[PDB]
């Protein structure tokens, strides 16, 4: 019933983005993160590969294992670049899960990512002006 | 200390140019070096403009090199990431 | 927060779509529409540049005047190709509105779009197998 | 015959090339035509691959042209339109 409205907002959000406009402030944040992530994955291909090799998700993997790798990523502190890397890292874990005919673990990874953002990164993000500051910097 | 890093960046430049071009240049010394600090988001990367002498089959010709150094992510024994941009004679 | 959850779902849907996967059946529909839209605008540039110029949007413009120019688009048969054209039209209206500093119209055009789908196209969409059928059409 | 359709498509091709490139080619004849069918979503398109003869400074010459016949979007019920995709000398 909300199906069609959803297709609509998604399509217009896209079309606005092609011209440097955006549908909302949140859509601006999502576009900046999509483009920053792709740029990270090219420009730091070897480093991203090294990060991604640290963890392979299986049905028996728990949060703590994910939190372990990501804590190492942020050991010297949080910045926007490392935040972008944490998103690409999550992305790569999901894609790897789907590669192996186990799409079911995708939900786990999404929850884990959301949890790590809210518990560890959100204070830094609000300390440094919120996601709108990411958008101007990118 | 700053000086030794410049040399190691000069060595890599020759070694890397030696593998793409299938050449056998022999590194000797670094005549001149200058560096530029780039940003990406809130990370700092460095571009090095290097001038180096090396023996092309026994003959000692000058070269210009550009090496691009990006900060490491997870700790590495290798330090930072190095990439050869250009290697050409003067 | 809900918002960090939204950032995450959107990032992962994207990274999945680049490897030919999808977050869900809906994210699939969204992807096919986006790609069909870009295709429509590229290969029928003049006929699209033509259709856009048939409504000058303003803050006085009302639904029925939008209804009429789309009622035109479909009167000699609904098809998928034309539904893509309808989405693209709405997109051009939104871009135009923002070009004139009337971003307040964007949410009004989306609402019109959704009204027109639910009232006039939803019958033909369900009769022709729904949006999953579009995704399979666009696939080969 | 059917031919009358193919000849109109080669004429169009020359006329449109002249418009695009500010050229003065004079159509002579169709040497050879091939069709193929294409689809976009649920819309049928036809690509015509034509070889034709045309004069450039009075010298008869050979040209290969690609011409779309795509359905018409608005007001005219089940119309088509032509569009020169490509035009080149053999």
């Amino acid at each position: 019933s909300q199906s069609n409205r959803e297709l609509v907002v998604d399509f217009l959000s896209y079309k606005l983005s092609q011209k440097g406009y955006s549908w909302s402030q949140m859509a601006a944040v999502k576009q900046a993160l999509r483009e920053a992530g792709d740029e990270f994955e090219l420009r730091y291909r070897r480093a991203f590969s090294d990060l991604t090799s640290q963890l392979h998700i299986t049905p028996g993997t728990a949060y703590q294992s994910f939190e372990q790798v990501v804590n190492e990523l942020f050991r010297d502190g949080v910045n926007w670049g490392r935040i972008v890397a944490f998103f690409s890292f999550g992305g790569a874990l999901c894609v790897e899960s789907v590669d192996k005919e186990m799409q079911v673990l995708v939900s786990r990874i999404a929850a884990w990512m959301a949890t790590y953002l809210n518990d560890h990164l959100e204070p830094w993000i609000q300390e440094n002006g919120g996601w709108d500051t990411f958008v101007e910097l990118y | 200390e700053n000086s030794l890093e410049i040399e190691e960046l000069a060595r890599f430049a020759v070694d890397e140019h030696n593998k793409k071009e299938n050449a056998l240049l022999e590194f000797v010394r670094v005549v001149k070096a200058k560096e530029q600090m780039f940003s990406w988001l809130d990370w700092e990367e460095t571009m090095y403009y290097l001038t180096l002498e090396a023996k092309d089959g026994g003959k000692k010709k000058l070269y210009e090199a550009k090496v691009w150094v990006k900060p490491a992510l997870l700790w590495s024994p290798h330090g930072n990431f190095k990439e050869l941009q250009e290697f050409k004679p003067v």
